[PDB]
Order: C-alpha cells, then structure tokens, then sequence
C-alpha cells in the first residue's frame, strides 16, 4: 500500500498519483 | 517534494497537494 | 480541534488524527 | 459532502467519522 511505497521506501508522484480519486 | 520517505501527516499533505480537487484516499494498513 | 470551521490542509490533517489507523478519504466536489 | 459539513458549516467528531475507512 501507500506506506510501504511512500514512507518506508521513497515515495513518488507516480505512486501518489495512484492514490487520488 | 514528493521524492522522499513520507509517513503520517506528512504523507497526507502530500497526497492533499498532488491529488488537488480528485481528492484522494489514505489507507496506511 | 474537530470543533471549527476546517478547510483544505486543516480538513487534512483533522480526518487524519481522527481516522488514525483505519484512514479516511477526501472528497471535496 | 465534507466540505459543505465541515469546511463551509461547522465541523463535528461526528461528521469526520463519516469519512474514515
């Protein structure tokens, strides 16, 4: 999920853009 | 300011400014 | 802190401390 | 939604919980 790909790893605006509606 | 360790208040700040008017969902489990 | 007016980061950052584990999601429009 | 209960009216413990997961 978006901790194990933002907060434990670098995050990224291709991962956070996976997370907008 | 995305390309970084990002965790709790943090990481929903992000997600607020990227995601704009979308809006967004955070589900840390 | 719930007791206000909240808007935009400040909306944020209150759905975040009240979610705590379970999150939340933000839907403005 | 949020906004009309929370941004433009006032808050409350109760609306927020609406939003959790």
């Amino acid at each position: 999920g978006i901790v194990e790909q933002c907060c434990t790893s670098i995050c990224s605006l291709y991962q956070l853009e996976n997370y907008c509606n | 300011f995305v390309n970084q360790h990002l965790c709790g208040s943090h990481l929903v700040e992000a997600l607020y400014l990227v995601c704009g008017e979308r809006g967004f969902f955070y589900t840390p489990k």
